[PDB]
C-alpha cells in the first residue's frame, strides 16, 4: 500500500461551521430616518450643503427604519469616548459570544484558536484579551487581533482559523467579527468622509469552527474555498477608502470618488479565481450567493454583473435594509436569512464575497452540511415575516 | 441670572420601539387653534425615588410609551394647507441635566422668576416645523440627588391633561404596570408657531396652605375660592374657566377641553369661533383660569415614592393674563398658582397678596 | 518505504531565520536625558509632581543619550497627527523593509505572507496594505495586520507565520514588527500613563522567515520553538496594563501598582511551560543557564531584567544584550528583541548550533518565548543598528542619572 | 501659532564642564538679538527640517551654545560654569501670513525685531534656560527671518556673527570710579535680568551712503556717527571693539574698551554691567553678516540688539550705508529723535 500512504497523510484536513451568532441590536435602539436628518442638522448647523448631501445619501441607500446605532452616538452632539467605545465592544462581543456558547455548548476550556477582528477599535488589552478574561480561556490559547483590515477582514479571520486548524488537529476556532462603530464615527462636516455615519451600523458574529470528527453530524457547513484578492498594488486602489483627517484635524474615511470602478475591477478578478474551482457563468455554480452589504450600488453593480436574479440577490438587499452596512460581520447577517427563509436544503453551495479597504476582496465558498431548521433565537426572528419588503428607490 | 443655573445639558432622542409608519395624523380645527401655546410641567422627586436610578433606566419606558402616545414622536408637515402631524418616528427629546450648584430644596426656596424654565428645556415649533420636536423631557439631578422631570409639550399635540397622562403613563410603565370673543384671532406667523411677546408680563408661582384657602373662603371649592379672590384683588370683563375632560386612562393624547365664559364669585361658580384656518390664541386672551385640579399630577409612583413638588406653567400667553390653579402636595391640602400677568398687575396682585396672607 | 514515507508526511516543516534588518534610527531625534527633562517642565508646567515623578522614573530608567524619538514629539506641546503617524510609520517600515531586501535579495514577488505587528497604531488601509502598495506585492499574499497585542506580539507574529509555513510549502513569510510613537505619546498630566512616555523610544524591524530547501543552507537560524502564555483570565493580570482616558480626556497606558508581581508570576508560568522542551535530561530549581547559549530579554525596563536576573541567576555577561539594548536603543516595544540578537552577533557570540531563547511580556497579560538555533556562524557586519557604536559596548549603566 | 523644538548636538559632549572667566560672570546679563531677512529667491520653498539639518553638526563646533548654566555643588553660591549637558538650541518656528519682507523692512520701530527673534532671560530657572533662540519666520511674501537670541554668556556680538556665518556655510556643503565702564549692581540672584528703573526704550535708523558722505565732509562712519550722536545730545562714553582679528573662532569674548581701562577691576562677589553703564558706543564695523549666501542671496538687511541696557544707554553701529540701534533711559530719547526728524525727517 503505497497510494493510501501518500493519500490520507497529505490529505487537506475538513474545517466545520459548527455554529455562529450573529448579534441582535436591542429593540429599542432603531434610528429612523426622520430622526437622523433632525440630529444631523442639530450638528450641521452651519454646513447645510453637508446636511443635504447626507440627506441624499441616506435617502437612497436602501436601509430601514430598525437599523442600530451605539448609545454614545445618541446625543445630538456624539462624543464618543474610550469607555464608550469599550462599553460597546463588551456589549456587542458578549452576547454574540453568550449566544453562540449556549448554541454550540462548547466550554471556554475547549476554544484553542481565538481570532478577533475588528478595524477601527483597537484597544489594549486587544479585544481577543477581553474575551479571554471574560471566559476564563486557556493561558495557551492563539489568540489573534487582526484590525485596520476593512470590511473584507472578516473572510480573512475565516482563512487564518483554516490554517490554523490544518496544523492543530482536534481544535476549535472561535471567530469574532465586528466593527465597534463609536470610534468609526466622524466628527467633522467633510462630504467625502460623512458617508460611514449614514451606512454603518451596530453588528457583529461570533463563528465556531472545528475540524473535530465529532462535529462532522452537528456543523451547519464545512468550509470549502477561501479566495482573496489584495489590489493594495495598484496605487488608485490603494487610497480609495483611506483613513484620514479633514482640515480641522477630525479623523474619517474618505471615499474615493472613482471608488464604484476600482471596486468592480477587484471583485472581477476574485470570480476569476473562483471560477476555475468550482467549474464542474456563476449563477449555476452556487445556490446561495451573499455578497457583503456595502451600499445598494455595489449590491446592483455585482447583480448586473453576474447576472443574478431578484431571488438570487436577496439576502444581501433585505441584509442592507434591516441592519444596514454591519461591515464584515454582515456575511452572517445574511446567511441567517437564507437559513430561516427554509433554503438552507444540505449540499447547496453558499459564495460569500466581502470587499473593503486595502483594497481588499476576498470570497469564501461554504457547503452545507445539513439541512437547516428554521430557528427562534437569531437576529431575524421577528421581521424574517414581512421580508422580504419592497426596497424602494427613494425614502422620505 | 436663574437661566444659568444649569451648567451643561446633553440632548438626545428616543423613538418609538416599532415603527408607527409614517401614517397622517389630521389635526382637528381646535388642536390648530392652539398651535402657539405650550405646557411647562415640572416633577419633584426626592433622593428616595431615584435610588440608584441611572439614565437609561429613565429612558427605557419612554420607548413603550411612545409605542402608545404614536402621535407625540411625530412632526408638524403641510401638503400652504392645514398642517398634520405625519407620524415618522422623530422622537421625542431627552434632556439631561445637572445642578451640582444647588438642590431640590434651595430651588423651593428660590425666586420663581425664571426659575422653572431651565428645569423645563424645550423651544416652540419653528422656524423649522418639519424637524422641530413636539414633546421636550428633561431629567436634571440635582447636588445632594433627587430628580426633576420637566416636560415641555407641545398644546397642538393635546391639552396639559394629556401631558399629565403622559408622565403618569411613564411612571406606571416604570413600575411594571402592562398597559370679547373668547378666542382671539391674531396675525399670521407663518411657521415659526410662536405668540410674539409685545409686553413684558411676568410669570409667578403662589403657594397656599389649607387653613389660608379656607380662611379666605368666608368672605366669598377651593378653585371657586381661589379664582373670585383673584378676580376681586386683580381688577383693583370676561373670565374663560377651562376644566378640560379627565375621564381618560390609557389613552393616546387628545384635545378636549371644556371652556366656560362667564360675564364675582357667582360668576366663576356658575364654539363656532374658530372660522376654518385663522390663527387663534385663547391663553391669556380673555384672562382664562386654566385649571388641572381635576388631575393627578402628586398620584405619580416613582420607586414607590410620590413627588415633593409639582408646578405647571403655560407658554405663549397672550396680552390679558393666565391663572393656573393646581393641587397642593398633600400636606391640609394646599394649591400651587402659577399665573402669568402684564408686570403692574402682577405687582399688584403681589401687594394684596403679601398684605392678606405676607405671599409675594 | 511504507514507516519512511509515513515519517516524511508525519514530520513538520523546518521554518528558517533566513535573515532580518533593524531600523537604525538617524542621528538628528536624538532626546537626551537633558532635553527630554527641560521639554517635560515646559509642558507638564501646571503639575510640577509629574514633573518630578517623571525625572524619578527617568533618572533610573537605565536609558541612554542616543535613543530617538519621532519628529512629533520633538514639539512644545507635541502635536500628533494622524499625518505625522503615517509618515513615522512609512520611515520606520520602508526602511527595515529595504533593508531586508537589500541583505537577503528577496524579490517582492517571492513574499507569499506578510504580518505586520504594531499595537496602538492601527490605520486603514492596514500598515501591511501600506507595505503591498511600496513594495508591489502580489494580489494573493496572505496579508495580517495584529494590532492591540502590546509588546509581546512580536513573538506573536512570527508564531503565526510558523502556523503559516507548515500549511503552505516554499514560502516566505516577512514579518514587520514596530511601535509608532506619535500615536502613543500622553498628553495629560496623570502620574500613572506618563511612565510610557519616558521609556518608549522609536524602532523596528522586519524578519524573513521561509521553509524553502534554498534558503536553508544561508538561514541565520532555525525556528526551533514557541510557547506562548496569556494570564487573562485574572482579573489583575488582566488590567496591569490598560489603555484609558484620564480625567481630562486623553488616552494613556495606565500600569497598576501590581505590576511586577504579575510580570514575574507571567514570566514564571512561562517559563515552566518551556523547561520541559529544551531542559536536558541532566536537569530533568533546573538551571535555564544550562540549556541555552544567549539570552533576549525583553527591553521592558530594568525592573524586570533585574529579577529575571535574580530569578534565573543569569550572570551579568548573559543579560548584557538586554541591558546594552535598554540603555542604546531604550523600549523599542515588540521589535526589542530583533535588536538584542543583532548586539550578540556584532560582538561577535554567535556561533553554529547555539541556542537562543527569546522571552517578550506584554499586555493581556502575554509572555510569549522563542527558542532559535544559530544555523550558521554569523559574522560581524556594517549594516546593522549596532555599526556605529558596538565598539564602545558594554558600557557601564550607573544606578542614577544626575538630570 | 508660534511652534518651539529642541535641537542637540549629533555627538554627545558627555557632560563636559566650560568654566566662565571673569568677563564673561561680569557681561552674563547681556544677550544679543540678530535678525537677518532673506529674500524670495534665497529659499524656494526650504523645508523646517533642512534648515534643522545643519545646525546638529554646527552644535559640534559650538558645542559650549547646548549647555546650561550651573553652579558647583561645594556650594549653593559659586562660581558659574556651563555644563554641556546637551540640553540644545530652542528653534522657533513661526508664519506670517498677514504681512511681507518687505512690510516687514518698512515696517519702523517701536519693537520692530522683538517679534522676530524670540528670547529668554538665564532664569530664574538657570538649570533649564536655553543659551541660545534660534527663530525661523516665513513670511507669505516667501523671504524669512532668521532671529538669533544669544546669550551674552556665551560670546559677544561677533560669536554670534560667526556662529550663523558657519550655519550659513555648512548649509552651503561646505565642511566646519564714574570712570570705569564696568559698573557693580545689585545681585539678581538666580535669575539674570536687570529691571529697568526709568523709560528705556529702543530706536533703530539707518544712514544711506548720500547722507554719510555729507556728513563725513561736514566733519569714516564711526567718527562721523559719533561725533553726530553726542553733539546731538549735547545739545563718559566708552567706545566698545572688536579685537580686529579672527578665523572660525568658537564661542567666546574679546571685546575692547576705549581709555582702556583695565579688565582687572572686577571680582566675583557681585554682579557687574558694561554695556549701557556709561554711553556706550559699541561699534562692529566690518563684519561677515552681509558676506554670508543663503542659496547664493545674500542678506537683505540685518539688525543687531543688546538686552540688558544699563541706565543711561547704548549706541550700537553696524555696517549696513549704516544701522544704528540706540537705547536710551530718558525724555532724550524724544529729544534727539526730533533732531533727527528735522535734519533727515527720520521719525
Ligand atoms: C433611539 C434614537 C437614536 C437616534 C440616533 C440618531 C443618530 C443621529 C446621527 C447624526 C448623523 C449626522
Ligand atoms: C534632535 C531634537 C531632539 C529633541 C528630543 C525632545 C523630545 C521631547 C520629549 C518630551 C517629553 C516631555
Amino acid at each position: 500500500i503505497f497510494i493510501a500512504t501518500v493519500y490520507f497523510m497529505s490529505k487537506p484536513r475538513h474545517v466545520y461551521l459548527v455554529d455562529y451568532a450573529c448579534y441582535k441590536p436591542p429593540v429599542t435602539c432603531r434610528v429612523p430616518f426622520a430622526t437622523f436628518m433632525e440630529h444631523s442638522r442639530l450638528i450641521l448647523k452651519n454646513n447645510p450643503k453637508s446636511v443635504e448631501f447626507q440627506m441624499r445619501i441616506l435617502e437612497r441607500s436602501g436601509l430601514g427604519e430598525e437599523t442600530c446605532l451605539p448609545p454614545a452616538i445618541h446625543y445630538i452632539p456624539p462624543t464618543p469616548t474610550m469607555e464608550a467605545a469599550r462599553g460597546e465592544a463588551e456589549l456587542v462581543i458578549f452576547s454574540a459570544m453568550d449566544s453562540l456558547l449556549q448554541k454550540t455548548g462548547l466550554k471556554p476550556k475547549d476554544i484553542d484558536i481565538l481570532i478577533v477582528n475588528c478595524s477601527l477599535f483597537s484597544p489594549t488589552p486587544s479585544l481577543s484579551a477581553m474575551v479571554i478574561n471574560k471566559y476564563k480561556l486557556r493561558s495557551n490559547i492563539k489568540s489573534f487581533n487582526l484590525s485596520g483590515m476593512g470590511c473584507s477582514a472578516g473572510l480573512i479571520s475565516i482563512d487564518l482559523a483554516r490554517d490554523l486548524l490544518q496544523v492543530h488537529p482536534n481544535s476549535n476556532a472561535v471567530v469574532v467579527s465586528t466593527e465597534i462603530i463609536t470610534p468609526n464615527y466622524y466628527q467633522g462636516n467633510e462630504r467625502a468622509m460623512l458617508l460611514p455615519n449614514c451606512l454603518f451600523r451596530m453588528g457583529g458574529a461570533a463563528i465556531l469552527l472545528s475540524n473535530r470528527r465529532r462535529n462532522r453530524s452537528r456543523a451547519k457547513y464545512r468550509l470549502v474555498h477561501v479566495v482573496r484578492t489584495h489590489k493594495g498594488a495598484d496605487d488608485k486602489a490603494y487610497r480609495c477608502v483611506f483613513e484620514e483627517e479633514d482640515k480641522e484635524g477630525k479623523v474619517g474615511i474618505s471615499l474615493s470618488k472613482d471608488l464604484m470602478a476600482i471596486a468592480g475591477e477587484a471583485l472581477k478578478s476574485n470570480i476569476t479565481t473562483i471560477g476555475p474551482l468550482v467549474l464542474p457563468d456563476f449563477k449555476q455554480a452556487f445556490e446561495h450567493f451573499c455578497i457583503h452589504a456595502g451600499g445598494r450600488a455595489v449590491i446592483d453593480e455585482l447583480q448586473k454583473n453576474l447576472q443574478l436574479s431578484a431571488e438570487q440577490v436577496e439576502a444581501s438587499r433585505m441584509t442592507l435594509h434591516r441592519f444596514g452596512n454591519t461591515s464584515s460581520s454582515s456575511l452572517w447577517y445574511e446567511m441567517s436569512y437564507i437559513e430561516e427563509k427554509g433554503r438552507m436544503k444540505k449540499g447547496d453551495r453558499v459564495w460569500q464575497i466581502a470587499f473593503g479597504s486595502g483594497f481588499k476582496c476576498n470570497s469564501a465558498v461554504w457547503k452545507c452540511n445539513k439541512t437547516i431548521k428554521t430557528t427562534t433565537d437569531n437576529p431575524w426572528s421577528d421581521c424574517i415575516d414581512r421580508y422580504p419588503v419592497h426596497i424602494p428607490e427613494i425614502v422620505k | 441670572n436663574p437661566e444659568n443655573r444649569v451648567s451643561g445639558i446633553k440632548l438626545s432622542s428616543v423613538v418609538p420601539a416599532k415603527a408607527t409608519g409614517n401614517q397622517d395624523y389630521e389635526l382637528k380645527n381646535i388642536d390648530l387653534a392652539m398651535k402657539l401655546h405650550y405646557i411647562k410641567g415640572v416633577y419633584f422627586f426626592n433622593r428616595e425615588a431615584v435610588r440608584g436610578l441611572t439614565i437609561f433606566d429613565l429612558k427605557r419606558p419612554m420607548f413603550q410609551l411612545l409605542d402608545i402616545f404614536y402621535t407625540a414622536s411625530g412632526r408638524i408637515r403641510r401638503p400652504a394647507g392645514r398642517p398634520f402631524i405625519k407620524c415618522n418616528d422623530g422622537g421625542v427629546r431627552i434632556v439631561e441635566a445637572f445642578c451640582d450648584d444647588q438642590t431640590i430644596a434651595e430651588w423651593l426656596a428660590m425666586d420663581h422668576e425664571s426659575r422653572d424654565d431651565c428645569l423645563a428645556y424645550g423651544s416652540e415649533l419653528g422656524p423649522d416645523l418639519a424637524f422641530s420636536p413636539l414633546v421636550f423631557v428633561q431629567f436634571t439631578s440635582f447636588k445632594c440627588g433627587g430628580m426633576s422631570l420637566g416636560l415641555s409639550w407641545a398644546h397642538v399635540l393635546g391639552d396639559p391633561f394629556s401631558a399629565s397622562a403622559f408622565v403618569s403613563m411613564w411612571a406606571q410603565i416604570m413600575a411594571g404596570r402592562v398597559p370679547l370673543y373668547p378666542i382671539k384671532r391674531v396675525d399670521p406667523v407663518g411657521d415659526h408657531w410662536q405668540f410674539p411677546n409685545n409686553c413684558n408680563m411676568k410669570t409667578h408661582t403662589f403657594q397656599f396652605t389649607k387653613k389660608q384657602l379656607d380662611q379666605m373662603a368666608s368672605n366669598l371649592s377651593h378653585f371657586e375660592v381661589i379664582s373670585a379672590t383673584i378676580w376681586k384683588l386683580l381688577a383693583k370683563g370676561v373670565v374663560t374657566i377651562c376644566r378640560y375632560n379627565g375621564q381618560r386612562e390609557n389613552e393616546t393624547a387628545s384635545n378636549d377641553m371644556v371652556l366656560s365664559t362667564a360675564e364675582l364669585s357667582t360668576l366663576i361658580a356658575d364654539e363656532k369661533v374658530l372660522s376654518e384656518s385663522s390663527d387663534f390664541i385663547m391663553y391669556g386672551a380673555n384672562l382664562t383660569f386654566v385649571d388641572m385640579e381635576e388631575a393627578d399630577v402628586y398620584g405619580l409612583k416613582l420607586q414607590g415614592q410620590k413627588p415633593v413638588d409639582v408646578n405647571y406653567s403655560i407658554n405663549g400667553v397672550g396680552e390679558q393674563g393666565v391663572v393656573l390653579v393646581l393641587a397642593g402636595p398633600e400636606e391640609d391640602r394646599g394649591s400651587t398658582v402659577t399665573v402669568v400677568l402684564p408686570e403692574n398687575q402682577l405687582e399688584k396682585l403681589m401687594n394684596e397678596l403679601n398684605q392678606e396672607w405676607n405671599l409675594a
